[PDB]
């Protein structure tokens, strides 16, 4: 009965939602036609009198180039005609176009579709927003959608699945401006924000998964596996089930900090899991290694604050507790002094499912680790340094000012994140 | 959905447009008759971008063809692909421009623009959502530099929001084919820097250099020179009409490439070039595209990038490909060539991915580059213009038709200020 | 369902024990009969002690 | 062998990445468990 | 000279279908294997004695180093030209009037060289029998013919040889019994026929007809075909071994069973997996001296399973089979099946159920669960 | 840290072997006292699925004492979106909990519809008189008769029954009037057959009912016709069956809908196993 609304915004949102709803359909045995060959599906698949299931997701994009691929491909008959909302002109990698001029005309249609989908939800848990920082739509439209959603719906949970710029490579030039201007806005109107990038998944898929030539589909399938392992507690039955409210409560101590890191174990191919033993100790010491996290930052520089572990499959709480005790005994992991009890555990019975033509092996047990750390301030300081080094010479400013905002928004957006950096060091100071 | 209105003027613009409208008739599988003969279904999903639907399943281009002389219409209408262009889209006068900017901008181009503006405004309102404009002309001539830069001012005052793109034929010192050509080149630069959002400078000498060492042609005629140019316009708008992994329309390129409103001068390149005997041996791979793309002899402009500094660099990829090799090859050329990029803009490289490669090919990449070294091109014009103006040479063809000398004294001032504007950020 | 699977597995296990226990006796009885029939003609089964 | 094309006129290209990946996901070599048939 | 075949193996530890390339050099009988998806070598050029050139055809499971490989297609045009043009296929159908005469027919087939790949005894019902009689819709004797088909059990066999259609038609001869007797002497129909309606055998005449008959009797799509004639009461189980089948004494075994007087109510062909072999012989595991050798002789090739209906004409079927050891059988009971058709202790060419109480489970494992 | 399983003499193996031995002991003592779940439910399904023969009509008229089957015809239904196809047959159905627990059949047993054409032990009905001791007499329109089902048991006879609905006794899904099977003899077991055509109903009242023809079955104490619902399915141990209720369905022309039509199917003269259809 308990159900959540998925909102994917931007090209990243659409091409992640493709490989995510593929995994949802395969897990619940939902055909691409829309019919089940024959109530746990009701968390994502709403019934119809003809036995046909339609998802509780909203795809939004300001260009129809990828939505037409969705409407043309294998999953044409599954998604609703009105659950895929398109604009005529894209944001063209501009926060001003995303927030004030182009992103202002379709927000009424998007809000109407959200209200219509929420009216049929008997008990609603919250919203999960899939988007990217480096895009004009995925910054500006997501910012204004967050504003209007927070005004309309009061105390629903808001979780973010956010594609953050990689520290070395990226796909744009003005992504520091876009990142600064949307992270200034989404701080107040969000509850939790899982953060990912692309180079860390490239390194994972090269070192661990043994293909030297990856693709966005290979990235998106791992992201969809992580999202499914997050919502698996609501979907299926287990010894200890977690909820959206539960790991919103159990992961952030302060309202100004809502930035964890996501890690998944094990990642391995079909050739190697044939030989390597997959035990609870090894899958829980895989996560704590710095080479296996999906954000290019080293947790040895920082201090942990809270950790939430989600276990799926043939797992035993005795070995879970023994492995957690070994982790607590091992010294190189540091914790802040004001959190003596740092762990949350959730248990689910069903082992993960694999996709035909897939890359991951068919495993027995898996774990997803969501950990708040102070070692995101390093990456944020690098992005702030890039923002200052760009803003010193007033480059790329006329694009922003000629489409609706004034020039003081840049100053306010830098100063508030400087204050958040100060709050990061204040939290990281030992008592 | 997002319709591109092609414009061409002069003799050079007409011959490039005859070859440009040939390769996207090949890419969309359109026969010289006008119908559709293709095999896939991806060709017809975005065909209203460049072609107008008619009765009987006939697709006609959204292009206008302007010249003051009717000589070059006869070769276009009798060419290999001459029956596709609409007869109402040929606008022609009876008196030629004759390598004078005043004839194209004040006397003979004064009344001809009223007939073109009727044609353009009909095709402008025929689009559901007009993406912008595109133009191809010659600076060294009379009609292209005269009337073409007169239309650029007249279109810009009508639709200010739409993007303007220009593919210019900038002059050459050694391959010079006109005597009075620094006058026509200088006076059109003022009319470009105010009313244009993107400028792709193509020069005649660099194309002869490419076809000699890379394609190894014995007799590189204009049909070979126009075709390398014709491949560039297809490779820049390839995401506006085909599905991909990371789309980039014309507004996407101008946002990344242009930090300041007067820095809208590019220099282009096309990555996969090799001769027929060298096709079956060289394995076309993403490292091979990257290595050839950044070469100095590879470029279509008469400027050496080693004497300047890249401000921003764009790269639009076509074909089926991975992205990890693309992300680390753009990163490796940014780390090793640290002295070839400015240090006040991090991440000078923009990448885009499409799915469909050009026909006859399997992977391709089009290079658009904003470089400081474009001012080397503009200084050669400026030093020639002063040498002619100090002796008042050839001026009676200009001041004797209704033009003041102040347009000469002001056009040298703007060109001098721009070449001093690039020099500061070096 | 799983209880039925467990009971069927245990029944198969006990059936294996019973069948092996009977087959041992059958093989030993037939070996003794063959030994006596061979000794009737005058040949004997070979066993070595070295 | 002027050229009329910049290559050797191959045509394997008329497919898209997302559609082709989802097509292989829908149809490939089917693997299912083949449970051994017990005596009882 | 080498022959390439792509083969499929199901990996029980991970449940994936994996395709390899198996390369056979017949000058020395040496095998090599490579991987398709990974492009790396899987097995060196190794002289493997058990695999022969006669076991290389499409639809055959060959046991290479304890892996069962099912050959699916030809590797290249060379092996296609060398093997597919030579080896041809036809269907043999034995009518209900000559079920007791089937042993001689199979034995003459084995002299003729037609390699039997699948063998089954089945009863057609009216729907699939009318689907069988489609070309005969001109109604010469349609109701009598369809009744003659539906009265009794039939035998369906797949037989491979070069010039298979022509050679099988030459062996069968004219359809009419008297016409066949006048025209030829050694024809199957002339030797074991009564009249025109009961010709005791049948065969297709064209390639499309043979393919249609194949899709009718033995569905390669996955649907269940016509059932067998297993009665599951007062019966025992018998096994004709792979070495006996490959040598060609199956017809002699059937004739000896008929001469003894035991009735075979059902029989068919299996190509079993080693998991099924171990589940079958776990009772013999640990109680006999040679367990692994019996398991290998069981899964080395094709097995024939028979349900013997004990008519108690002379004695028990175990007593008719005699001692397990062929030398003990030859020295004590010279008239027994193992004394006639057995060469060593491991390969005795006939397996018989030892415990009388296990007959129902023995027949139900083969013809109920494995069916 | 290494684990190996049930064969290797590593770590703690003796206690696991003792678990296996005590489980064997518990299975053996449950076998000795006969509490095993595998010994219970053999005979009920056998008696429910044993084959039966059907009667042969000499003159095509429905006679008393003949063995008949209740078959609902196939008809395309517009009002239902997902619904079964083909000719349905009325069969008895115990609850699956009762089938698992109790070997003896319980009263009452539900009714359902299964796509089956051959007669089995679940659907052979005998047409009996209300005053008994009547055999070989023509069944006429607008008369009283009982539909007795043995269910494969020679000992017991069960009658179709349906009472006036209350707030506590209704059908499982539609919550309409429901039909069950009880062995008690009352007036609630009497059913009445009538012609479908309303204008010719009173003219054909009193004529012998022909075999394998479309008729309506009406309960005398209710006048609600026996109907089969196709858009609501009952999931039972035998699979997926259709709901059967007692309700009269009339369209805008006030004629009876194809839900209410039924045939008393009799057997073929050449083959007893095959029906007339
Ligand atoms: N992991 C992952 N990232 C993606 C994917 N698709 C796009 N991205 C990210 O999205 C960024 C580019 O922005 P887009 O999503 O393509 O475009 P946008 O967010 O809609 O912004 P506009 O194009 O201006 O409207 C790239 O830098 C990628 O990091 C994907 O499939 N997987
Ligand atoms: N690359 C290329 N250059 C051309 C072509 N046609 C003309 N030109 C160049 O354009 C110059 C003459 O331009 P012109 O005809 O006077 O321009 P117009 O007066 O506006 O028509 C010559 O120097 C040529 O080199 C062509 O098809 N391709
Ligand atoms: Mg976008």
């Amino acid at each position: 009965m308990r159900e959540c609304i998925s909102i994917h915004v931007g090209q990243a949102g659409v091409q992640i939602g493709n490989a995510c709803w593929e995994l949802y359909c395969l897990e619940h045995g939902i055909q691409p036609d829309g019919q089940m060959p024959s109530d746990s599906f009701n968390t994502f698949f709403s019934e119809t009198g003809a036995g046909k299931h339609v998802p509780r997701a909203v795809f939004v994009d300001l260009e129809p180039t990828v939505i037409d691929e969705v409407r043309t491909g294998t999953y044409r008959q599954l998604f609703h005609p009105e659950q895929l909302i398109t604009g005529k002109e894209d944001a063209a990698n501009n926060y001003a176009r995303g927030h004030y001029t182009i992103g202002k005309e379709i927000i009424d249609l998007v809000l109407d579709r959200i209200r219509k989908l929420a009216d049929q939800c008997t008990g609603l848990q919250g919203f999960l927003v899939f988007h990217s920082f480096g895009g004009g739509t995925g910054s500006g439209f997501t910012s204004l959608l967050m504003e209007r959603l927070s005004v309309d719906y009061g105390k629903k949970s808001k979780l973010e699945f956010s594609i953050y710029p990689a520290p070395q490579v990226s796909t744009a030039v003005v992504e520091p401006y876009n990142s600064i201007l949307t992270t200034h806005t989404t701080l107040e109107h969000s509850d939790c924000a899982f953060m990912v990038d692309n180079e860390a998944i490239y390194d994972i898929c090269r070192r661990n998964l043994d293909i030297e030539r990856p693709t966005y589909t290979n990235l998106n399938r791992l992201i969809g596996q992580i999202v499914s392992s997050i919502t698996a507690s609501l979907r299926f039955d287990g010894a200890l089930n977690v909820d959206l409210t539960e790991f919103q409560t159990n992961l952030v101590p302060y309202p100004r900090i809502h930035f964890p890191l996501a890690t998944y174990a094990p990642v391995i191919s079909a050739e190697k899991a044939y030989h390597e033993q997959l035990s609870v100790a090894e899958i829980t010491n895989a996560c704590f290694e710095p080479a296996n996290q999906m954000v290019k930052c080293d947790p040895r520089h920082g201090k942990y604050m809270a950790c939430c572990l989600l276990y799926r499959g043939d797992v035993v709480p005795k070995d879970v507790n023994a492995a957690i005790a070994t982790i607590k005994t091992k010294r190189t992991i540091q914790f802040v002094d004001w959190c003596p009890t740092g762990f949350k555990v959730g248990i689910n019975y069903q082992p993960p499912t694999v996709v035909p033509g897939g890359d991951l092996a068919k495993v027995q047990r898996a774990v997803c680790m969501l950990s708040n750390t102070t070692a995101i301030a390093e990456a944020w300081a690098r992005l702030d340094h890039k923002f200052d080094l760009m803003y010193a010479k007033r480059a790329f400013v006329h694009w922003y000012v000629g489409e609706g905002m004034e020039e003081g928004e840049f100053s306010e957006a830098r100063e508030d994140m400087a204050a958040l950096e100060k709050d990061y060091e204040e939290v990281g100071v030992d008592s | 959905m997002r319709e591109i209105v092609h414009l061409q003027a002069g003799q050079c613009g007409n011959q490039i447009g005859a070859k440009f409208w040939e390769v996207i008739s090949d890419e969309h599988g359109i026969d010289p008759t006008g119908t559709y003969h293709g095999d896939s279904d991806l060709q017809l999903e975005r065909i209203n971008v460049y072609y107008n639907e008619a009765t009987g399943g006939k697709y006609v281009p959204r292009a206008v063809l302007v010249d003051l002389e009717p000589g070059t219409m006869d070769s276009v209408r009798s060419g290999p692909f001459g029956q596709i262009f609409r007869p109402d889209n040929f606008v022609f006068g009876q008196s030629g421009a004759g390598n004078n900017w005043a004839k194209g901008h004040y006397t003979e181009g004064a009344e001809l623009v009223d007939s073109v503006l009727d044609v353009v405004r009909k095709e402008a309102e025929s689009c559901d959502c007009l993406q912008g404009f595109q133009l191809t002309h010659s600076l060294g001539g009379g009609t292209g530099s005269g009337m073409g830069t007169l239309l650029i001012s007249k279109i810009r005052e009508e639709y200010p929001d739409r993007i303007m793109n220009t593919f210019s034929v900038v002059p050459s010192p050694k391959v010079s084919d006109t005597v009075v050509e620094p006058y026509n080149a200088t006076l059109s630069v003022h009319q470009l820097v105010e009313n244009t959002d993107e400028t792709y400078c193509i020069d005649n000498e660099a194309l002869y250099d490419i076809c000699f060492r890379t394609l190894k042609l014995t007799t590189p005629t204009y049909g070979d020179l126009n075709h390398l140019v014709s491949a560039t316009m297809s490779g820049v708008t390839t995401c506006l009409r085909f599905p991909g992994q990371l789309n980039a329309d014309l507004r996407k390129l101008a946002v990344n490439m242009v930090p300041f409103p007067r820095l809208h001068f590019f220099m282009p390149g096309f990555a996969p070039l090799t001769s027929r005997g060298s096709q079956q041996y060289r394995a076309l791979t993403v490292p091979e595209l990257t290595q050839q793309m950044f070469d100095a002899k590879n470029m279509m402009a008469a400027c050496d990038p080693r004497h300047g500094r890249y401000l921003t660099v764009a790269a639009v990829f076509r074909g089926r490909m991975s992205m990890k090799e693309v992300d680390e090859q753009m990163l490796n050329v940014q780390n090793k060539n640290s002295s070839y990029f400015v240090e006040w803009i991090p991440n000078n490289v923009k990448t885009a991915v499409c799915d469909i490669p050009p026909r006859g090919l399997k992977m391709s990449a089009t290079f658009i580059g904003n470089s400081t070294a474009i001012q080397e091109l503009f200084k050669r014009i400026s030093e020639q213009f002063t040498a002619m103006f100090r002796r008042k040479a050839f001026l009676h063809w200009y001041t004797g038709e209704g033009m003041d000398e102040m347009e000469f004294t002001e056009a040298e001032s703007n060109m001098n200020d721009l070449v001093s504007e690039y020099q500061q950020y070096q | 369902q799983d209880t039925m699977v467990q009971e069927l597995a245990l029944a198969k296990k006990q059936l294996l024990m019973v069948r092996q226990a009977a087959l041992h006796q059958l093989f030993e009885k037939e070996h003794q009969q063959y030994q006596q029939e061979l000794n009737q003609m005058g040949k004997a089964f070979y066993v070595e002690r070295f | 062998p002027t050229y009329r094309r910049l290559g050797t006129d191959e045509s394997p290209i008329w497919t898209s990445e997302t559609h082709e990946k989802l097509s292989q996901m829908c149809l490939n070599t089917e693997w299912v468990e083949m449970k051994s048939k017990a005596l009882l | 000279e080498r022959f390439v075949f792509i083969a499929e193996w199901y990996d029980p530890n991970a449940s994936l279908l994996r395709r390899y390339e198996l390369l056979f050099y017949p000058g020395d009988g040496s095998v090599e294997m490579h991987d398709v998806k990974n492009h790396r070598t899987f097995l060196k050029r190794t002289k493997y004695d058990n695999l022969h050139l006669e076991d290389l055809f499409i639809g055959n499971k060959v046991n290479v180093f304890s892996r069962q490989l099912v050959l699916i297609d030809y590797g290249d045009q060379y092996t296609a030209r060398q093997l597919g043009s030579r080896k041809e296929k036809t269907l043999a159908l034995i009518k209900p009037d000559a079920i007791s005469k089937a042993g001689e027919i199979i034995e003459i087939i084995n002299k003729a060289g037609f390699t039997i790949t699948k063998l089954k005894m089945m009863m057609l019902s009216r729907k699939e029998a009318l689907d069988f009689h489609v070309d005969h819709q001109s109604r010469p004797f349609f109701n009598e013919l369809i009744q003659f088909i539906t009265t009794g059990p039939i035998i369906a066999m797949e037989i491979l040889r070069d010039d298979a259609i022509c050679e099988w038609k030459r062996l069968l001869g004219p359809a009419n019994s008297g016409v066949a007797r006048t025209d030829a002497s050694e024809s199957i129909r002339a030797l074991f026929g009564t009249d025109g309606i009961r010709n005791a055998a049948h065969g297709p005449d064209s390639f499309a007809s043979a393919a249609r008959e194949m899709e009718l009797f033995f569905p390669s799509s996955g649907g269940c075909g016509p059932a067998n004639t297993a009665k599951f009461t007062n019966c025992t189980c018998c096994i004709v071994k792979p070495h006996a089948v490959s040598e060609g004494l199956l017809g002699k075994i059937l004739m000896a069973i008929r001469d003894a007087g035991f009735e075979i109510s059902a029989m068919q062909m299996f190509n079993m997996d080693r998991v099924n072999v171990e589940e079958f012989y776990e009772v013999y595991k640990g109680v006999v001296t040679e367990y692994h050798d019996m398991v290998t002789e069981m899964y080395s090739g094709p097995c024939v399973a028979m349900e013997i209906q004990q008519n108690n004409a002379t004695k028990t079927f175990r007593e008719f089979c005699g001692p397990a050891d062929p030398e003990i059988a030859r020295h004590l009971r010279p008239g027994t099946l193992r004394a006639i058709f057995g060469k060593t202790k491991i390969q005795n060419a006939v397996h018989c159920t030892d415990l009388p109480e296990d007959g129902l489970l023995e027949v139900q494992y083969f013809f109920k669960i494995l069916d | 840290q290494n684990v190996y399983g049930p064969g290797v003499r590593i770590g703690n193996w003796n206690e696991d072997v003792y678990l296996e031995e005590e489980l064997m002991k518990d299975f053996l003592e449950k076998r000795d006292k006969g509490k095993l779940l595998i010994q219970r439910s053999r005979r009920l399904k056998q008696n429910l699925l044993r084959p039966m023969q059907l009667s042969v009509t000499e003159d095509g008229y429905i006679h008393y004492g003949d063995k008949v089957m209740l078959v609902n015809p196939d008809d395309p239904d517009t009002e239902a979106d997902v619904f079964l196809r083909g000719d349905l047959s009325l069969c008895m159905t115990p609850d699956e909990i009762q089938s698992h627990l109790k070997d003896e059949l319980e009263v009452p047993c539900g009714l359902s519809a299964v796509q089956a054409k051959t007669p089995i032990g679940r659907n052979t009905f005998i047409i009996l008189s209300v005053h008994r001791d009547a055999t070989g007499q023509v069944l006429r329109y607008g008369q009283d008769f009982c539909l007795g089902i043995t269910g494969g048991f020679d000992n017991k006879m069960l009658y179709l029954s349906s009472d006036h609905r209350t707030l506590l006794k209704s059908s499982k899904r539609s919550w309409l009037q429901e039909v069950y099977l009880t062995d008690e003899v009352s007036h609630v077991n009497c059913w009445q057959a009538a012609f479908p055509d309303p204008q010719l109903r009173l003219e054909y009242e009193g004529f012998p009912v022909p075999a394998n023809a479309k008729i309506l079955i009406n309960h005398c104490h209710t006048n609600r016709g026996l109907a089969a619902h196709r858009h609501l399915f009952l999931s039972t141990y035998f699979g997926k069956e259709a709901e059967v209720v007692a309700h009269t369905y009339l369209d805008s022309h006030r004629v009876e809908k194809p839900r209410n039509h039924w045939m008393l199917v009799t057997g073929n003269p050449r083959d007893a196993s095959s029906s007339m259809l």
